[PDB]
């Protein structure tokens, strides 16, 4: 199945000319923050597209794909490989601009069986396989389904939640300290529209279930969170069930030998602590790994950062938010990563349906905004007011001044006391410098690692201290567009054709150009070299069957296509 | 004085002195008989508009009196700040009561 | 004094002396006209960060004033105890009110 | 009477959802408005779904070359601002207006 040397030779023999090497080229970072690189990528990818890509038209039926007019027909030879054309005599990654060279034929590997083009593997078959997988497994209740659907589809999500999650950056010493404000804000947001909040970050709902899991919240939101967690656990259990146990090669055992969601070499799209990188480098240790963190190769992890010395401008420095209880140590356990991968790659796409995006934050602009508190002095031997109608309350007009935090909270229409707002000063202990990008690369797994596939290499990008926005709206003039966030999406799945309006210097030409092809910078990964590819994105954005069935079909599609994983699946 | 019978009499100069409720009472009690001999050859509807800007000025006086207890209003939109470089700027939803004390 | 017009004037040395609410009111009334002749050639955004750490100090001052009635907080996690051998240790959920008397 | 209002103008329900979308109104009227907006967005998405993307002539894009609701030369029956006229004069620039 992996003797493609002769076929590649024969393809290179014949003369073929082609241009538009956008989705096949990978670059590196020039140590800018995110924005100069984003603008440069915008201008380049605008003026460097001579023709249209051939991997984007996946709407064709089987008849059209078979018809001899199909240009990409001659390259569909092996079901486990992808034959494309790329500029030859170049090394990946390389410079920022692709040097001019003669185009040659290159062939990557289809790691996932779901990467097969939709014209060959239809959507109805995937949905039927998913409903065959989910025979009697755990399902979700229509109440929770409707609630999370409304939360995902709502455009009135207050930016105060994004700001709070950003300043928390996923740390227990922050969560447990701000627990007083969080329960109040959650209950207030819920008892206005019957909607559950804080579904962006994975490291929020487990904290909710573990801490506020005794009756602080009403019996409904805790039940919704428990249902979501139970669905994730049932998915993981199914991954365990549908493979044979009792064998493991030099690398990982049957589990990540068969699937990807249980693989440590794979990383989540959002990183908050550096334990995943430790797990990644310590898991494989055989396939030659490489990490690019904004320039120099190799990351430098350090403990918590004080308030005085923050150094918003830095290079090759990653935080871990100290420790809740000298070398670095992993924060959480190993299955935490598996749960995060399952969540982010199944439940978020199945509900957002290609509407969510991922963006970066600006702490240099966020922190000066949150240091405006106008909580009033309480008289001695007196009680604090609870309702905001009296002037003593922080949410009163007597204490409402422009460009403060109380105006933010009033625009959000919430009710908070004083100690919760005061806890922000203790939150100011730990800090967040900036969000950054990571480009990891490794050889194929030992299941399909032969004498020629080792030369092939996979490339995927990820964000550190990033953000996931559900539904961006450019019709909110209460806050300037791009005041704290800027889109930097790197995925065929998490792409956002509309969130780009928040980026500075956007034209109608760029808008309609990005409306067709998903904008991904080359220094963050190419489509033909990444793991998740366009077929799965098209499937998740065009399939309309259900939510449970969609999740199970995506799970079934997330499977390897190696001659070893086949020994598990066929058995 | 403001006598709408002779169209040369009513003008915004005098309506400012008149209160807000009294002109409504004034117009109601006046008779329909209007002397056709006096009349604005200047598009009498301008006197109608003159009556509008006069009523707007009378309403402006009543608000200034009411503004004794109201709260000063601010900008309801962003991007309006002298030095936005220090910190960002947000609007304000006018969902309060002007009652102070 | 803290005069944001001349960028050399505002420093955290003076912001600590200023209160919590008055600087917000202070920045509000200051005009947009900033003298372009004086200016920090030292990454003026450091003066922004200087403005942040100064505001943190002013907030710390107001917090210390509020702590007169606040209850002393403890550790919310286990494993943090001088002599754990005598008896185990647990955290504490901060779901209380600082009001004492 | 259990009835929603302000349905005549299109520049009213968008403002309602953008501003009174936190809980100022009961959870029924805001839900009605959100449902209407969702239906509009669904029709908009259907228009894109029923056409082939990736080609455009000297005029507008595939969307307007195929359908009319996505065309800028066409104008709404009621106009409150003159941005539609700017968009119309800028979009075609070929057909004698």
């Amino acid at each position: 199945l992996l003797d493609v040397e002769a076929t590649l030779v024969a393809l290179r023999q014949q003369h073929l000319d082609r241009q538009c090497y956008f989705g096949v080229y990978v670059a590196e970072g020039t140590e800018d923050t995110l924005d100069v690189q984003m603008g440069r990528f915008m201008e380049t990818w605008a003026d460097m597209m001579p023709h249209h890509p051939h991997w984007v038209n996946e709407h064709l039926t089987i008849l059209q794909f078979i018809a001899p007019s199909n240009p990409r027909l001659r390259f569909e030879l092996n079901p486990a490989f992808d034959f494309f054309v790329a500029p030859g005599d170049v090394d990946l990654p390389g410079p920022q601009r692709p040097p001019e060279a003669m185009p040659t034929v290159n062939a990557t590997l289809r790691i996932i069986n779901g990467n097969i083009p939709v014209p060959l593997c239809p959507i109805s078959f995937r949905d039927c396989r998913g409903t065959q997988l989910g025979l009697g497994r755990h399902t979700m209740t229509p109440a929770t389904i409707k609630a999370v659907k409304d939360t995902f589809e709502d455009r009135a999500y207050p930016t105060i939640f994004y700001m709070l999650e950003a300043v928390i950056h996923g740390n227990e010493r922050n969560f447990c300290a701000l627990l007083r404000l969080l329960t109040q804000c959650i209950r207030g947001y819920w008892e206005q529209s019957h909607r559950v909040a804080f579904v962006n970050n994975f490291h929020m709902l487990m904290y909710i279930t573990t801490y506020l899991g005794n009756g602080e919240l009403p019996e409904v939101c805790i039940n919704i969170y428990r249902d979501l967690l139970q669905h994730v656990r049932a998915l993981r259990q199914t991954i365990t069930d549908f493979t044979i146990q009792g064998e493991g090669h030099n690398g990982e055992t049957s589990e990540a030998l068969n699937n990807i969601l249980t693989d440590d070499t794979f990383i989540a799209p959002i990183l908050w602590d550096c334990d995943a990188l430790i797990y990644r480098d310590e898991a494989a240790r055989d396939r030659l790994p490489a990490i690019r963190v904004s320039g120099r190769n190799g990351y430098q992890a350090l403990h918590f950062v004080d308030m005085a010395g923050h150094n918003f401008q830095r290079r090759d420095n990653v935080l871990i938010h100290g420790r809740p209880v000298i070398p670095i140590t992993p924060h959480h356990d190993r299955e935490w990563g598996i749960l995060s991968k399952i969540y982010y790659y199944i439940v978020i796409p199945a509900f957002s349906r290609g509407s969510c995006c991922t963006m970066g934050v600006r702490y240099d602009r966020l922190y000066p905004a949150l240091q405006a508190v106008i909580v009033p002095e309480i008289p001695a031997d007196e009680e604090a007011p609870t309702t905001p109608e009296d002037p003593r309350h922080p949410l009163h007009a007597h204490q409402l001044v422009p460009n403060s935090l109380n105006v933010y909270f009033h625009n959000a229409h919430l009710t908070v006391d004083g100690d919760a707002l005061l806890t922000l000063q203790e939150l100011m202990g730990d800090m967040a410098e900036r969000t950054t990008a990571i480009l990891v690369s490794s050889a194929p797994d030992a299941g399909a690692a032969t004498a020629t596939t080792r030369n092939m290499r996979i490339y995927d990008g990820a964000l550190y201290h990033g953000l996931i926005m559900m539904a961006y709206q450019a019709y909110d003039e209460t806050i300037a567009t791009g005041t704290f966030f800027y889109p930097v999406p790197v995925n065929p799945l998490f792409a956002c054709p509309e969130h780009l309006a928040s980026l500075r210097g956007m034209t109608n030409a760029r808008r309609v150009l990005a409306k067709m092809v998903p904008p991904i910078p080359p220094f963050l990964g190419a489509n033909h070299h990444a793991t998740i590819r366009q077929p799965v994105a098209y499937h998740v954005t065009h399939s309309k069957s259900d939510f449970n069935t969609l999740t199970y079909s995506l799970l079934g599609g997330y499977f390897k296509f190696t001659p070893i994983s086949l020994t598990h699946q066929l058995r | 004085s403001r006598v709408v019978f002779d169209p040369s009499n009513p003008t915004t100069f005098s309506v400012e002195a008149i209160a807000a409720y009294t002109p409504v009472a004034l117009i109601r009690l006046l008779n329909a008989s209007g002397p056709l001999q006096p009349g604005h050859r200047v598009d009498i509807a301008d006197a109608r508009s003159i009556y509008t800007v006069g009523a707007a000025a009378s309403a402006a006086r009543a608000r200034a009196n009411h503004n004794a207890n109201t709260i000063r209003r601010t900008a309801m939109f962003a991007e309006t700040d002298p030095m936005t470089w220090l910190r960002p700027t947000v609007g304000l939803k006018r969902t309060f009561n002007p009652r102070i004390i």
